[PDB]
């Protein structure tokens, strides 16, 4: 079973769970950036507080777009993480079997 | 047409405008037409050159204060001859006031009948405005 204790049905994994949902697949972004004013913006995040995602998710991709320095930071930020070099561990003081799998 | 013979009739009596009407027939024995029709004709002339500049010259309706100023503009005219002191020139020389206080944005047009007048486009004019960058871009 995974990592957090939920029984495992390996039947689901032969299809995505969003297969099931082809409306999500043809939805287009709503753009709430355009015309953005305090008001607006402080009520996006108490509805996303709430439960709302949905606004906030695309107000962060609208800010994301719209703004070259943001742009630029989160870009030296993420490609700072992506040059680093990766190698798996086995547990501590392993033995051959977890060498091996590891 | 601010006016017509029956309201200069309806303003001065019958009597008086027969009297100033008739040129060719001493006592006056009836109204001439033609001569009440060019006094109506110069009166709304004169009005209109005090008026063009604040509303449409070719008003559809007309304004009860026009038919006064009209009326009275219309039996000054009707006099041959005119004297500074004369009465009717008086009254004349208050229209004109009127008039030109209208003209010069001191005095409105007031109602026709139940609706107000077209004022002219004048003050409406101004450039075609750039205000790019403020569209909700």
């Amino acid at each position: 079973v995974d990592v957090y204790g939920n029984p495992i049905r390996t039947q689901q994994l032969r299809e995505p769970q969003t297969s099931r949902l082809a409306g999500l697949a043809k939805e287009f972004a709503q753009h709430p950036a355009k015309g953005l004013t305090p008001a607006k913006l402080a009520r996006i995040l108490v509805e996303a507080e709430q439960g709302n995602l949905q606004a906030q998710a695309e107000l962060f991709m609208d800010m994301e777009e719209r703004d070259a320095h943001l742009f630029a930071e989160m870009s030296k930020r993420k490609r700072a993480i992506l040059g680093l070099d990766w190698a798996v561990e086995p547990p501590r003081n392993a033995s051959a079997a977890e060498k091996a799998d590891a | 047409s601010y006016c017509t013979l029956a309201d200069l009739i309806e303003q001065y009596s019958e009597q008086k405008i027969r009297e100033v009407s008739d040129r060719v027939n001493k006592p006056a024995t009836t109204i001439d037409t033609v001569i009440v029709d060019r006094a109506i004709a110069d009166a709304d002339s004169e009005i209109d050159l005090h008026l063009h500049g604040r509303y449409q010259l070719p008003l559809a309706s007309v304004p009860t204060a026009l038919k006064r100023i009209a009326c009275g503009l219309a039996y000054a005219n009707l006099h041959i001859v005119l004297k500074e002191e004369n009465p009717v020139y008086k009254t004349a020389e208050h229209l004109r006031k009127l008039l030109s206080g209208i003209a010069n944005g001191k005095l409105s047009l007031a109602l026709d009948a139940d609706g107000k007048p077209a004022p002219v486009a004048n003050t409406v004019q101004i450039s075609e405005g750039r205000n790019d960058w403020g569209a909700d871009w």
